[PDB]
DNA sequence: CCCTCCCCTAC
C-alpha cells in the first residue's frame, strides 16, 4: 500500500457506497438507468425548431460537442465571457487517439408393416394453345399427362 | 565465386565496338499485307 | 493558385504520414500496400495503409493542418513509446518559406521535387533499426504563430453546415502543449542527447518545403526498453 | 566520360535521391550501350564510401536476364555470357520511374519504318 | 533494343514485336477513370519510348478497356499519351497498328492467327467428364483447328453476332493463342496441311516472351526474371 | 400484406436503426439515400408490387371495385380464361399519368408495365403515400416527421481522355453485369434443357418468370442496352475518336 | 496572406548572394566549394560572406540547413578525394570546413522561446 | 489572477474527481451522466454523476480544499482496496503555486491537464465492481482527521504562479480484471 | 369534415 505521506489528513467517507448508490437513486426519484433518448449524430439536423406532436413537447438533442452544455458548478455553468487573447509562437496537440496496433492487426486477420396412411396421387397436364390465349378446355385439347404417385405412403409393393 | 570477381572478368574486357551510334542499323523490314488490305473479317459496325 | 497547390499537399503529407507508419512499424507492415492511386495520384509506389479508421484518421488531420496551414509553420509526427509517455523520435515538416499566393509549375515538376523528397525520407527511414510489434504509437504536433484553439465554442453558436460543423471540430480538436514536452526532463545521469538529421526538401515554385529528423539515440535506462527488437 | 559521367553520377545520386541507371548515361551522354556498362564499372571502382547498392544482371546462353539478388551464389556460372551493373540504387527499395525519353540520336538499333507528320 | 543483349547482330532480326492482350489489369466493378488513366499512361511511356526502335503491334485482351464479346474492337486512338498523336496521324500506321481481337497477319506472306485466348480459356472453364495442363491447353488448340471454328463455346465466347467470322475459311500458317497458364508450342498436320500452333504465357506470372522466326517458323524463348 | 415488400424492408430497417444506435442522423440519411434511388429510378421494380387478394363477385358495384379488379377485368376483356380464382392476389403496379387521375386509373399489371416502353413508376405517389404516413406514424411519437426530410430530398470534349475512359468504363459495367446475368439464366435453366451450348440460352432467354428478381435485373439491363441514352454514348464516343 | 506574415511567406528567407531559394543557394555552394580547390583555395571575402551567412541562419534557428550545408560540403570533399585529394586546396577546404563550421553548429539554441531542452548531436 | 484562477480550479478539480470516479469502478456506470455535458471545450466525454446529494458532497470538498489552499501543500485521491485497505492507487496534485496572469492561459492549462488526464485513464486496465473505494487525501504544509509504485508523469499548469504537477502511482487480489467503458 | 366500402390484422 503507498503511504499517504509524512503529514497526510483523511476527509469524510463518502455518503454511498457502490451498491448503495443505484438504490439511493431511485428512492430520490430518478431512474436507476437513464436509457439514451433518440438524438441527432450531427448538430445539423438538429433545425432548430421545436419537436412536438398532439400537444406534447419532445426534447431532441444531439451529442456532438456544439450542442453539449459546459459543465457547470454549484447549479451555474462557468464559461469565458472575454474575447481569447492569444500568444506568439503557440505550439498545439491533435488530441484525438488513433487506431492502435492491435485493433489493426485484428482487422487485417479476419479481412411397420401396417397401413394408416392415405394414399397419394397427383396429376398435371399440357395443352397445345393457339396463339397466346391460355388453354382453353373448350377448344383446345390435353397433349400430355404427368403423374406421380407418393411412394412413401404406398403399400402392396406393386 | 565472387561478383567482384565476374564484373571484373566481364566488364573490364569490353568490345566497346560497333556501337558508333552516328549511322545506327536499320531494323529488318517486316511488312503486313493485311495492313491496306481491309476486309477484316472481325471488323464490326 | 491554391486549388492545386492544396492537392499537391494533401498528397505530399499523405505519402509522408503512411511512409513514417510503413517504416517505424506503427502499424503491421501486412495491412500497408504498395500502390500508386490512394484518391489521388502518388509521386510512386508509396505503401499506404488499407484500414477504413485509419485512412478517415490521417484523411482529416491532413485536412486540419491544411485549414490552417497560413497560421502554422513547421508540422512535426512525435513517435511516442507506449509503455512511457516519451517522444523517441520525431519527423518534422518545416513549412516556413512556404510561398501563400491566391493568383504555372505545373505538376511534372512538383512530382519530381516530391519523388526526391521522399527518397531520402526512406533512404534515411531505411537506415533507422526496426522497431517490435504493437509497443510504439504516433502523434501529431504543429507549431502555429498567431492563433489559438479550443476557444470557439464559448459562444455557444448552433452549426447550420458542414462547413460550419467541421470548422467548429477543427478549432476544438488541439490542446495547447509545451515545447519538449514529451522528451526526459535531463535526469543528469549520463542525460540523452537529441540528435538531429537533415534531409533533401521540396523547392518547386509554390512549395518550399524543408524537412528534417529527430532521435533520442541515447537514454539512461528505462528508456527505449523493448521497442528496438535488441542489437536488430 | 572521364569527369563527366562521374559528376552526373554522383549528382543524380547524392543531390537527388534517385537510382541511376546505364540507359540513363546512354541518353545523356549520347554513348553506346558497352561504353555506359564500362562508365558504370569504371564508377563502380575508386569509390571508398559506398553509399550506393549496385544492382548488376546476368546474361545467360538461353538469353534469360536474371536480376541478382543474393549475391552469393549465382547459379549457372559457366553458362553466363554478359554480367554488367545495371543502376546504382541509394535505397534498399529499387522501384525506378520512367519517363519520356527524347532519344534523337541515342538509338543503337533504328527501325526500317521512318516518322511522317502531316 | 539491343541495350541489354548488346549483340546488335541477332537483336536487329526481331523487325516486329507483338502485344497480344491484357495490357492493363482492372476490374470493372470498382474502378475510375484517374486509376486507369495512369496505367494508360504508363503503357503510353513505354510504347513511346520503344516506338521508333521497333513496331509494335496492340491487340485487346479480355481485362482490357474493350468490349466482353469476343469479337475486341481495336483500341480507341484516346486512352493514349498526347506524345502518340504523331503515330496516331493516320499516315504512319507501319510503326503502331491497334487491331482486332482475333486477327490475321500476313507478316511477310507468312500467315499468322493470333487470338487473344478468350475462346481456349472459355472452354477450359467447364467440367466436361468425357475426356488444367499445358498438353491438355494444345490439344483443345489442336480441336479448334481441326473444327474449323475459334469458338466453339458461341454462347459464352461471342455476343449476338449481326448479319460468322469465327468459322474459318483458310487455314493459317501459325496458330497464336495468348495468355495462358504455360508455354507450348506444336506442329499438327490436319489433312496435309502444317499448322504451327503456339501458346503465349502471360508477362505478369512468367514473364517469358517468345522469339518467332519467321523463316524457318520455330519458336524460342526469353526469360526476364525480376 | 397489403402493402410493398420495398416499404416493409424501409420500415424494419429505420426501426431496427431506432432501437439499435437511437441515432436519427443514420436514419435521416438512409431514408433519403433511399427516396433518391426511389427516384432516381434504380429500385428492383418487384418490390413495388402490390398483392391484394380480390372476389370478383362479391363487389357493390363497379365504381366500389378494388384497384386489382380492374387489372383482372381487363385481362379477362383480353381473354375469358384469364379468371382468377375466389380470394387470389392480382399484382399491379401504378405508373405515373396525367394530374387528378384517379390511383385505379392507372393500376398496371407487372406483364403490361415490363412489356410497356415508356412506362414510368409513379416515384412521388409511392415516396409520399406508402412512405411518409407509416414512418410518421412511428416517428411522430418521438417529435420529428420524415415528411421533412423527403422534402429537403465543351470542356468534357475538349479532355477526349477522360470522357471516352468514362464512357468506356460505364458501357464496360453494363456488358459485365448483362453476361453475368445471362450466365446465371443459363445455369438455372440447364435444370430443364440439361444441355451447355445453343438451344439452352435460346431457352433460358424464353423464361418470363415474374417471382424471380434476376428476370427484372435481366430485362431492366436489356432496356439500358437497347436505350437511346446508350445510343448517343456510342456516337459521341464515335465522334470523340473520329479524329 | 494575413498581417503576421514578413513576406510573401510565413518566414522571411535570408537572402545571400541576391538568392532566396535553398536548393539554388545549395547548388551555387556546390559549385564554388567544385571550383575553388583547383584555384589553391577559396577567397577569404568568400569564406567570410558564407561564415556571416551560417551565423545569420543559426541566429534564425534554421540549424537543420546549416547541417545540411555542412553535409553537403563535407560529401563534395570526399567525393573529390583520391583525384584532387591533397592538392593544396583540398587541404585548406577541409580545415575551413572543419574549423570555422563544426564549432558554430553548437551556438544559439533557440527555438523562438527560450531554450531548447537537452543538449544536441548532430549527424555532421 | 487568482479570481479565474479559483473559478476555473473549481471546474477543473470537479471533473478531475467525476473522471477519476468513473473510470475506475468507485461508482457503478449508468450511474453517470457522460452524454450531456463538456467539460474544458474538449472533443471528449466528460461524465458527471446523476446524483445530487454524491454532487454537493463533491463540491463541498473541493471548495474545503480550495479554502485552505495557502497551507495544503499536496491533493490526492487515493483508491483503496475493500477487505484489504491498502491504497491500490494514488492520483496526487502537487501545489507549489504562490499566492498578471489572463484567463486564457489558465483555461488553457487546465484543458491540457483535464486532456492529459483522460487520456491516461483511459489506457488504465478495468477494475472488477464494488471491489474499489475512493478517499480525499490533503497534505499540509510544514471533516479532516489526521492520519512498488509505478510513476506516470502528466503535464499540469506552468503558464505563471500556477506550477501545480500532476501525476499517478500504481501498486490486489483479483481487483483487475482485463476485458470500452463507454460502450454500456 | 364526414361517410361508405374494402383489405387485413390482432384477440
Ligand atoms: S430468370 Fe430467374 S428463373 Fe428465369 S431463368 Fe433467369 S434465373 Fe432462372
Amino acid at each position: 500500500g503507498l503511504r499517504y505521506g509524512k503529514r497526510a489528513f483523511v476527509y469524510g467517507e463518502p455518503p454511498f457506497g457502490y451498491q448503495d448508490i443505484l438504490n439511493k437513486l431511485e428512492d430520490e426519484g430518478f431512474p436507476k438507468i437513464d436509457y439514451k433518448d433518440p438524438f441527432f449524430s450531427n448538430p445539423v439536423d438538429l433545425e432548430n425548431k421545436p419537436y412536438a406532436y398532439a400537444g406534447k413537447r419532445f426534447e431532441i438533442s444531439s451529442t456532438h460537442v456544439s450542442t453539449r452544455i459546459p459543465v457547470q458548478f454549484g447549479g451555474e455553468t462557468v464559461s469565458v465571457y472575454n474575447k481569447p487573447t492569444f500568444d506568439m509562437f503557440s505550439s498545439w496537440k491533435y488530441a484525438l487517439k488513433p487506431p492502435t496496433y492491435d485493433a489493426v492487426q485484428k482487422w487485417y486477420n479476419k479481412v411397420s408393416s401396417v397401413h394408416d396412411s392415405l394414399t397419394h396421387l397427383t396429376l398435371e397436364i399440357h395443352a397445345n394453345t393457339r396463339s397466346d390465349k391460355i388453354p382453353d378446355p373448350a377448344i383446345d385439347e390435353v397433349s400430355m399427362i404427368i403423374w406421380c404417385l407418393e411412394e412413401e405412403t404406398f403399400p402392396l409393393d406393386l | 565465386l565472387h561478383m567482384d570477381a565476374l564484373l571484373t572478368k566481364f566488364n573490364e574486357d569490353r568490345s566497346l565496338q560497333d556501337e558508333n551510334l552516328s549511322q545506327p542499323r536499320t531494323r529488318v523490314r517486316i511488312v503486313d499485307d493485311n495492313l491496306y488490305n481491309k476486309s477484316n473479317p472481325f471488323q464490326l459496325c | 493558385m491554391n486549388r492545386w497547390v492544396e492537392k499537391w499537399l494533401r498528397v505530399y503529407l499523405k505519402c509522408y504520414i503512411n511512409l513514417i507508419l510503413f517504416y517505424r512499424n506503427v502499424y503491421p507492415p501486412q495491412s500497408f500496400d504498395y500502390t500508386t492511386y490512394q484518391s489521388f495520384n502518388l509521386p510512386q509506389f508509396v505503401p499506404i495503409n488499407r484500414h477504413p479508421a485509419l485512412i478517415d484518421y490521417i484523411e482529416e488531420l491532413i485536412l486540419d493542418v491544411l485549414s490552417k496551414l497560413t497560421h502554422v509553420y513547421r508540422f512535426s509526427i512525435c513517435i511516442i513509446n507506449k509503455k512511457n509517455d516519451l517522444c523517441i523520435e520525431k519527423y518534422v515538416l518545416d513549412f516556413s518559406e512556404l510561398q501563400h499566393v491566391d493568383k504555372i509549375i505545373t505538376e511534372t515538376e512538383v512530382f519530381d521535387e516530391f519523388r526526391s523528397s521522399l527518397n531520402s525520407l526512406i533512404m534515411h527511414l531505411e537506415k533507422l533499426p526496426k522497431v517490435n510489434d504493437d509497443t510504439i504509437t504516433f502523434e501529431a504536433v504543429i507549431n502555429a504563430i498567431e492563433l489559438e484553439l479550443g476557444h470557439k465554442l464559448d459562444r455557444n453558436r448552433r452549426v447550420d453546415s458542414l462547413e460550419e460543423k467541421a470548422e467548429i471540430e477543427r478549432d476544438s480538436n488541439w490542446v495547447k502543449c509545451q515545447e519538449d514536452e514529451n522528451l526526459p526532463d535531463n535526469n543528469g545521469f549520463q542525460p540523452p542527447k537529441i540528435k538531429l538529421t537533415s534531409l533533401v526538401g521540396s523547392d518547386v515554385g509554390p512549395l518550399i518545403i524543408h524537412q528534417f529528423s529527430e532521435k533520442l539515440i541515447s537514454g539512461d535506462d528505462k528508456i527505449l526498453n523493448g521497442v528496438y527488437s535488441q542489437y536488430e | 566520360m572521364d569527369q563527366k559521367a562521374s559528376y552526373f553520377i554522383n549528382e543524380k545520386l547524392f543531390t537527388e535521391v534517385k537510382p541511376v541507371l546505364f540507359t540513363d548515361l546512354i541518353h545523356h551522354l549520347k554513348i553506346g550501350p558497352s561504353m555506359a556498362k564500362k562508365l558504370m564499372f569504371d564508377y563502380y571502382k575508386q569509390t571508398t564510401n559506398a553509399k550506393y547498392n549496385c544492382v548488376v544482371i546476368c546474361c545467360y546462353k538461353d538469353q534469360t536476364i536474371k536480376i541478382i539478388h543474393d549475391l552469393s551464389n549465382i547459379p549457372q556460372q559457366d553458362s553466363i555470357i554478359d554480367c554488367f551493373i545495371y543502376a546504382f540504387n541509394p535505397m534498399d527499395s529499387f522501384i525506378p520511374y520512367y519517363d519520356i525519353i527524347d532519344q534523337k540520336d541515342c538509338l543503337t538499333i533504328k527501325n526500317s519504318y521512318e516518322l511522317k507528320v502531316s | 533494343m539491343g541495350r541489354i543483349n548488346n549483340k546488335i547482330d541477332d537483336i536487329s532480326l526481331i523487325g516486329r514485336l507483338l502485344i497480344c492482350g491484357n495490357s492493363v489489369d482492372f476490374d470493372i466493378k470498382s474502378v475510375n477513370k484517374d486509376e486507369l488513366m495512369i496505367s494508360l499512361t504508363e503503357f503510353s511511356k513505354f510504347l513511346h519510348n520503344i516506338l521508333p526502335s521497333i513496331s509494335v503491334d496492340i491487340m485487346p485482351g479480355t481485362n482490357d478497356p474493350s468490349d466482353k464479346s469476343l469479337p475486341q474492337q481495336p483500341f480507341h486512338k484516346s486512352l493514349f499519351d498526347k506524345s502518340l498523336e504523331s503515330y496516331f496521324n493516320g499516315s504512319n500506321k507501319e510503326i503502331l497498328n491497334l487491331v482486332t481481337n482475333p486477327y490475321e497477319f500476313s507478316y511477310n506472306g507468312v500467315d499468322v492467327l493470333a487470338v487473344s485466348g478468350k475462346n481456349i480459356n472459355d472452354i477450359c472453364k467447364y467440367v466436361i467428364p468425357s475426356n488444367d495442363d499445358i498438353e491438355h491447353r494444345l490439344d483443345l488448340m489442336e480441336c479448334t483447328m481441326k473444327w474449323q471454328n475459334i469458338a466453339p463455346t458461341a454462347p459464352d465466347t461471342l455476343w449476338c453476332y449481326p448479319y460468322d467470322p469465327f468459322v474459318l475459311d483458310k487455314w493459317p500458317h501459325v496458330y497464336i493463342v495468348a495468355n495462358q497458364p504455360y508455354f507450348g508450342t506444336r506442329v499438327v498436320e490436319i489433312g496435309g496441311k502444317n499448322i504451327k500452333i503456339i501458346s503465349v504465357p502471360e508477362f505478369s506470372s512468367t514473364g517469358m516472351i517468345i522469339l518467332l522466326d519467321l523463316e524457318t517458323l520455330e519458336a524460342e524463348t526469353v526469360k526476364i526474371d525480376i | 400484406r397489403d402493402g410493398i415488400p420495398a416499404q416493409q424492408k424501409i420500415i424494419e430497417k429505420c426501426i431496427r436503426l431506432l432501437f439499435q444506435t437511437k441515432d436519427l442522423s443514420k436514419i435521416k440519411k438512409y431514408l433519403q439515400n433511399e427516396f433518391f434511388k426511389i427516384q432516381i429510378g434504380k429500385v428492383s421494380a418487384q418490390d413495388f408490387c402490390f398483392a391484394k387478394e380480390v372476389k370478383l363477385g362479391a363487389y357493390k358495384s363497379e365504381k366500389t371495385a378494388p384497384a386489382g379488379a380492374v387489372v383482372v377485368k381487363r385481362r379477362i376483356n383480353e381473354d375469358h380464361r384469364a379468371e382468377p380464382q375466389y380470394k387470389e392476389r392480382i399484382p399491379y403496379l401504378v405508373v405515373k399519368g396525367k394530374q387528378g387521375q384517379l390511383l385505379r386509373e392507372r393500376c398496371v399489371s407487372p406483364e403490361e408495365f415490363l412489356e410497356g416502353e415508356n412506362l414510368e413508376l409513379d416515384s412521388e405517389y409511392y415516396i409520399n403515400k406508402i412512405l411518409i404516413p407509416p414512418l410518421d406514424r412511428l416517428f411522430n411519437l418521438i417529435g420529428i416527421n420524415v415528411g421533412n426530410w423527403a422534402q429537403e430530398i465543351d470542356d468534357c470534349l475538349e479532355k477526349r481522355s477522360t470522357t471516352t475512359l468514362s464512357f468506356l468504363i460505364k458501357k464496360l459495367k453494363r456488358q459485365k453485369e448483362y453476361q453475368t446475368l445471362k450466365t446465371v439464366c443459363r445455369t438455372c435453366s440447364y435444370r430443364y434443357t440439361s444441355d451447355a451450348g445453343i438451344e439452352n440460352d435460346h431457352i433460358a432467354s424464353k423464361c418470363n418468370s415474374y417471382d424471380c428478381p434476376v428476370f427484372y435485373s435481366r430485362v431492366k439491363a436489356e432496356r439500358y442496352l437497347r436505350d437511346n441514352q446508350s445510343v448517343q454514348r456510342e456516337e459521341a464516343l464515335i465522334s470523340l475518336n473520329d479524329w | 496572406k494575413n498581417h503576421f506574415m514578413g513576406q510573401n511567406s510565413i518566414f522571411q528567407p535570408i537572402k545571400f548572394q541576391n538568392l532566396t531559394r535553398f536548393k539554388k543557394i545549395c547548388q551555387l555552394v556546390k559549385q564554388w566549394v567544385a571550383e575553388t580547390l583547383g584555384d589553391g583555395g577559396p577567397h577569404e571575402k568568400d569564406v567570410k560572406l558564407f561564415v556571416k551567412y551560417l551565423i545569420k541562419l543559426c541566429d534564425s534557428n534554421r540549424v537543420h540547413l546549416v547541417l545540411h550545408l555542412s553535409n553537403l560540403i563535407s560529401r563534395e570533399l570526399n567525393l573529390c578525394a583520391f583525384l584532387n585529394q591533397d592538392h593544396s586546396g583540398f587541404q585548406t577546404w577541409e580545415r575551413i570546413l572543419l574549423n570555422d563550421i563544426i564549432p558554430l553548429l553548437n551556438r544559439n539554441k533557440h527555438t523562438y522561446q527560450t531554450v531548447r531542452k537537452l543538449d544536441m548531436d548532430f549527424e555532421v
